[PDB]
RNA sequence: GGAUUUUUGGAGCAGGGAGAUGGAAUAGGAGCUUGCUCCGUCCACUCCACGCAUCGACCUGGUAUUGCAGUACCUCCAGGAACGGUGC
């Protein structure tokens, strides 16, 4: 739902915030009078709420939008053309990968 | 809202689709050649994609200086946290989920059923960008550049040969004055084959190839691109011989080579242009040029058959053991007498017996309920749709007529000594008189 | 009622084409505009008809337009007595019509009853004349058409006025 | 051939003996061709006399117009059939 | 090959648009199937009102794209 | 839900009361103002009686455009680039609508065909001196309100608010 | 004989037809009767001080045309 | 042969139709009588003359052969020639 | 079946004169670029003979009608000519 998913934002905005592994912005939202259902790693929501804590993560890295931005996306079809040869030579290792694994469990 | 955080949001979604569609679509391929040309460019454009996202994320430093110094503070939190979480604990009880947050960007950059387009796919194609004969990047407009030098030159030999030769080569003594309009021509068909190639090498960076060939003209050409042994040096796009290098370039900014020449600098720019461009083309398609012009070869010369078609690219019944039917016993089954159905799609069987066993067969059947009249036996042999429905309809009003129906007929007197039905006895009765 | 709408009592200063464009402006809102009958002869100056695709839409548009300002005097919308020639060649569920006519033609007064979401069946009551009863498909639509009707006139030597069934 | 007659029941653009063009949902054709254009209206150049003024078109509908004969310097589809 | 319904109309008056903008006044008085319709007491108005009787007109339906009615005949 | 060029062709391009070519697209709530301009240049109404569109927005390409329908709309402002899109505009009928206060009058001026306009059952109608804004703002109009302008309203429209 | 007959040996054929009304148009006409009557197809036309306005499928008239110019690639006493 | 033209030139004679000639003269009124080669005779017609001054004749015979146009019946739009 | 009504065409063309009135940045020639002189395509203002009349729609205020029917187009006075083609 979208007020879930405005809550799984809010944590990230806290995610992204929490300086240290001890202290942050969000235990006091723990315990502090108010519900927090987010908080639990034995939920599965725990795994969309690393999702986007990653996803704050790829904006709060300095590359990422900070204070510093690259124009080789904003304006570079080649880099995008090694990018997606890139991507599709994971791709190509990956296949062999998948391939030899059910070979050796079969 | 989040600009310097938000706005990063967006950005990271878009950039990531444009990579997952970027990836696919540069692995993974089609077999068609225009579906080629336009997937190209819709590579091209993916990276154009990320290209809007990219424009939008690396000059935006207007949120990011601004509101790390503000959200750099080490104290706060649970308070402006309970802002926001006391703003977003309103009546949100609208059960209901939505994918719609994170679940646009495979509809946007991902392949479709019958056309590989995302979103933004809806006339994602060569459209326009591929001619009747030109084949999407296999052949290319000469004709019309073609007749253009016709009408120029109004020549009674200006044939193939000419043509071809004039077309393929970079740089020669022309084989037409220059002098006259015959370059701003030659500009034109070079424009129409530069947007050619501008579509025919869509994944390379335009706005670089565009700046090379920018300092091309601007350097390439007049700082002695073309040595020489009058031979020292001299131009295809001034006509004006030097001594050497120091007076080509002396004539270059003298008075004559200022304003005292309709061909001058700049009296020849949209010519020189024109000619530096279409030299530029021809010695790039000289491949391409190559395998137009061995496909106008097979165009003048291949057989009629071949050519229109390219441009444009017993009844015996069976046995039981398969083989045909012997003659009188195939007159005797009269299979040459066809029954139009129009039930059954149009259907038209052979065989009378066949015809009859089909009015119960499925394709009746079907036919039958999808015209919305039962496969009863009344309208066997009925095959017009407008007499099955008319047929149909008085047999309803039969049917209605000799069923009893007690509502209408079924009458009750009122206590008041005057009779109604049954429907409006109960009618009236239990909505507060009888 | 009629999907054949009156609109009148506007000025005659104003154009037939122009008042035309400002009723098809002010109605493609309040109903469908399928052709706007106007004639300013003098016999019927200062006036036109919408034919508009539905006679709730038509009343509706008539209902709230009861009086709405425009060209020089506060143009007042109706239904008509009969319909257009385009539209001619194409609370409870029950309630009791008071003042129901014995003169009525069950055609219209069917019409009438159906002018909400379709209604069940209309019951002109045959013994001691002057009554009748009419049940709605769907109940809001008996109550609506007869709340909206209670004081409507049909043939307006009267007025036909449907109230909620008693127990 | 009748080629029209697969384009015909479309608002096409009809071209005029003046040099208008009238897209009218045309029916039929004929020896002369004389064309029964239904749903059918007119736009011609509205010449300014000038330059700083521009050229417009004032919008002009016959409804079902039997254009004769005499008329037609072209026909090309300007609407799909509705 | 059909003759034309100048017929109720004959022997009476119409006053005709014929090319040149000009008109002829005068009398229905005979045709051919190709309309030649000919107008005797027929009298030419020009551009100007300058009219000028002109005898017997058999004027050819060539040019005349117009012509209307003086009575009911 | 998608409003998509489906229900814009399967629309009625056909003869309206005016005796011009209108669109209809009633009965779709469409709230996407998308894939239009293939009305195919034989269309210069388009009506999209109930609709939900969040705004006054999303056209393509019209320069013979004659009347549109936007009433019944969820019209909250009003875009900017509507003159360019609509310069034979003067119909743009956007009553029982949903704009407040002037700065939705930001782009209603900028066009020089604006005549027959409406936008009643809006906020914006019972404010103090709102017609007169309409009146500034509106050089050529000629219908409003379904009455005509006035040059003493002209006079006060230009006087006031200086 | 007639040269209408030598027009009739059109279809497929790239043509630029100069019409009545101050008209040159490049058109592949789509196929052309007795009486000249040869309608245009993908055929980019301007009339007197006009554009390059296009027509899919054109219809241009007969004697409402001035003058034709066939293929290059068509064999004169083979189309007559 | 026969032209569905001529039939809906029949279907419109004999009411209030608009032919519209050559040089602008455009009658608009009863064309009463028109024969297979289109030489209309209307009646009661106001023609313009392309003039302005749209005035109003009696029976006038508007030869076909300069009519532009003619604007018939708009309640034949279902005709037996198309249907 | 290219001769007085439709498809082998009567189509083409050109905008009335002038003032030390003016705009062509990227576009005209010569006096061999800049400066300046004269010269063969328009519009804005003004002088004639707002190129001349008709009518139609409209903008302006006043003004008559409260009315039911399928429209070329329906008030009257007065101004202005923003727009159309008809005679020169």
């Amino acid at each position: 739902s979208a007020f879930d998913l405005d809550v799984v934002k809010l944590t990230a905005q806290f995610v992204a915030r929490n300086g240290r592994q001890f202290l942050t912005q969000l235990m006091q939202k723990e315990q502090r009078n108010y519900q927090f259902d987010f908080l639990r790693p034995q939920h599965s929501l725990f795994n969309y709420f690393t999702k986007l804590v990653e996803q704050y993560t790829k904006i709060l890295i300095p590359p990422k939008g900070l204070f510093s931005k690259l124009k080789k996306e904003a304006e570079n079809p080649r880099e995008v053309l090694d990018q997606v040869c890139y991507r599709v030579e994971w791709a190509k290792f990956q296949e062999r990968e998948r391939k030899k694994e059910e070979e050796e469990k079969e | 809202m989040e600009t310097i955080l938000e706005q990063q949001r967006r950005y990271h979604e878009e950039k990531e689709r444009l990579m997952d569609v970027m990836a696919k679509e540069m692995l993974t391929k089609k077999s068609t050649l225009r579906d080629q040309i336009n997937s190209d460019h819709r590579t091209r454009a993916m990276q154009d994609r990320y290209m809007e996202v990219s424009g939008n994320l690396r000059d935006l430093y207007d949120d990011k200086d601004g509101l790390r110094k503000e959200e750099l503070n080490a104290i706060s939190g649970p308070n402006e946290f309970a802002e926001f979480y006391n703003r977003l604990k309103q009546i949100k009880e609208f059960h209901r989920k939505h994918p719609n947050e994170i679940c646009v960007p495979m509809s946007v950059e991902f392949e479709e059923l019958l056309k590989a387009r995302e979103n933004p796919s809806e006339e994602a194609q060569n459209l326009v960008e591929f001619t009747d004969e030109e084949g999407y990047g296999r052949y290319l407009d000469l004709h019309d550049c073609y007749l253009k030098y016709i009408n120029l030159k109004a020549s009674e030999k200006l044939d193939y040969i000419t043509y071809l030769s004039i077309f393929d080569q970079l740089f020669d003594i022309p084989k037409e004055r220059k002098n006259a309009e015959y370059k701003r021509y030659l500009e034109m068909l070079l424009e129409y084959l530069q947007d050619y190639t501008d579509r025919v090498k869509p994944l390379q960076d335009q706005n670089e190839l565009f700046g090379k060939i920018q300092a091309e003209f601007e350097k390439k050409w007049e700082n002695g691109t073309f040595p020489g042994w009058e031979e020292r040096a001299q131009r295809l796009f001034s006509t004006k011989g030097k001594s050497l290098e120091s007076l080509d370039t002396s004539l270059f900014a003298k008075n004559p080579k200022s304003k005292g020449t309709k061909r001058d600098t700049e009296r020849n720019k949209d010519i020189a242009f024109l000619e530096a461009q279409i030299y530029e083309y021809v010695e790039i398609l000289g491949e391409q040029r190559h395998l137009t012009h061995e496909n106008v070869q097979r165009k003048q010369a291949r057989t009629g058959e071949e050519r229109e078609e390219e441009e444009e690219e017993k009844n015996l019944p069976l046995g039981w053991d398969g083989k045909p039917i012997p003659y009188w016993l195939y007159k005797l089954h009269g299979l040459n007498i066809n029954y139009n159905c129009e039930i059954c799609g149009n259907y038209t069987y052979r065989g009378p017996k066949a015809f009859q066993r089909h009015f119960a067969e499925w394709r009746h059947a079907h036919g039958m309920r999808c015209l919305g009249i039962p496969n009863t036996a009344h309208f066997a042999n009925v095959t017009q749709i407008e007499d099955a429905v008319s047929l149909w309809a008085k047999l309803k009003l039969q049917k209605a007529s000799e069923r009893w129906q007690p509502d209408t007929e079924e009458e009750y007197e009122d206590s008041s000594g005057n009779v109604v039905n049954k429907k409006t006895y109960e009618d009236l009765k239990r909505q507060g008189l009888l | 009622p009629n999907h054949t709408i009156y609109i009148n009592n506007m000025n005659d200063k104003i154009k037939k084409e122009e008042l035309k464009r400002s009723l098809y402006a002010l109605f493609s809102q309040f109903g469908h505009v399928v052709d706007i009958v106007a004639l300013k002869t003098m016999k019927m100056r200062g006036q036109a008809f919408v034919i508009f695709k539905e006679l709730g839409s038509s009343t509706n548009a008539l209902r709230q337009l009861q009086g709405f300002p425009f060209y020089g005097k506060p143009m007042r919308i109706q239904y008509a007595k009969t319909d257009s020639d385009i539209i001619s060649k194409m609370p409870n569920y029950i309630l009791f019509l008071n003042n129901l006519p014995e003169e009525t033609n069950e055609m219209m007064l069917s019409m009438l009853f159906n002018q909400f979401p379709g209604f069940k069946e209309v019951r002109l009551v045959p013994g001691r004349h002057d009554i009748a009863f009419v049940e709605f498909e769907n109940d809001g639509q008996a109550g609506a058409a007869r709340d909206a009707l209670q004081g409507f006139k049909i043939t307006p030597s009267h007025a036909m006025k449907i109230t909620y069934a008693k127990k | 051939s009748s080629k029209m007659l697969q384009h015909i029941d479309y608002r096409m653009r009809c071209i005029l003996q003046d040099g208008r063009i009238f897209i009218g949902t045309f029916k039929a054709f004929d020896k002369h061709m004389n064309l029964i254009l239904c749903d059918c209206d007119e736009f011609r150049k509205i010449k300014p006399k000038n330059s700083k003024q521009a050229e417009r078109e004032e919008k002009r509908v016959l409804g079902l117009v039997l254009l004769r004969g005499e008329n037609l310097v072209s026909m090309t589809v300007e609407g799909p059939p509705p | 090959a059909h003759p034309p319904e100048l017929k109720k109309f004959m022997d009476k008056k119409l006053s005709l648009k014929l090319n040149g903008g000009r008109h002829v006044q005068g009398i229905l008085r005979g045709f051919d199937p190709f309309m030649n319709l000919v107008i005797d007491e027929c009298v030419e108005m020009a551009t100007s009102g300058q009219q000028n009787n002109i005898g017997m007109v058999v004027i050819r339906g060539n040019s005349i794209i117009m012509l209307e009615a003086l009575e009911r005949v | 839900v998608k409003l998509t060029a489906e229900l814009i062709e399967q629309a009625a391009q056909y003869t309206n009361a005016v005796r011009d070519r209108e669109l209809d697209l009633r009965g779709y709530k469409i709230p996407v103002i998308e894939n239009l301009g293939a009305t195919l240049d034989q269309f210069d109404a388009i009506d999209f009686s109930d609709n939900e569109i969040r705004k006054l927005d999303g056209f393509p390409l019209l320069r013979r455009l004659k009347t549109l329908l936007v009433n019944n709309n969820r019209i909250c402002r009003i875009g900017e680039g509507l003159d360019q899109a609509l310069p034979c505009l003067t119909e743009l009928i956007l009553t029982n609508n949903s704009l407040v206060e002037l700065g939705d009058l930001d782009p209603l001026a900028s066009l020089k065909s604006l005549t027959y306009l409406s936008i009643l059952r809006n906020p914006v109608t019972n404010k103090k001196h709102y017609r007169l804004y309409v009146i500034y703002k509106v050089p050529q109009v000629r219908v409003l309100d379904f009455q005509k302008v006035k040059l003493k309203e002209r006079q006060e429209a230009e006087k006031m608010f200086k | 004989m007639k040269l209408v007959r030598f027009l009739m040996k059109l279809s497929h054929e790239t043509v630029t037809i100069e019409l009545k009304n101050g008209t040159q148009v490049h058109g592949t006409i789509t196929g052309v009767d007795v009486s000249m009557n040869t309608h245009l197809k993908a055929v980019k036309m301007t009339l007197k001080n006009r554009e390059p306005v296009q027509l899919e499928t054109l219809s241009i008239r007969g004697n409402n045309i001035r003058y034709f110019i066939l293929p290059d690639s068509l064999p004169l006493d083979t189309l007559l | 042969s026969i032209g569905v033209p001529i039939k809906v030139l029949h279907e419109a004679e004999g009411h209030i139709v608009t032919c519209e000639t050559n040089t602008g003269e455009v009658y608009r009124g009863k064309l009463i009588e028109a024969e297979d080669n289109m030489n209309c005779q209307m009646s009661n017609i106001t023609v313009t003359y392309r003039d302005g001054r749209v005035a109003q004749l009696e029976q006038v015979y508007i030869r076909g052969s300069k009519i532009r146009f003619l604007i018939l019946p708009d309640m034949l739009k279902n005709a037996p020639m198309l249907k």
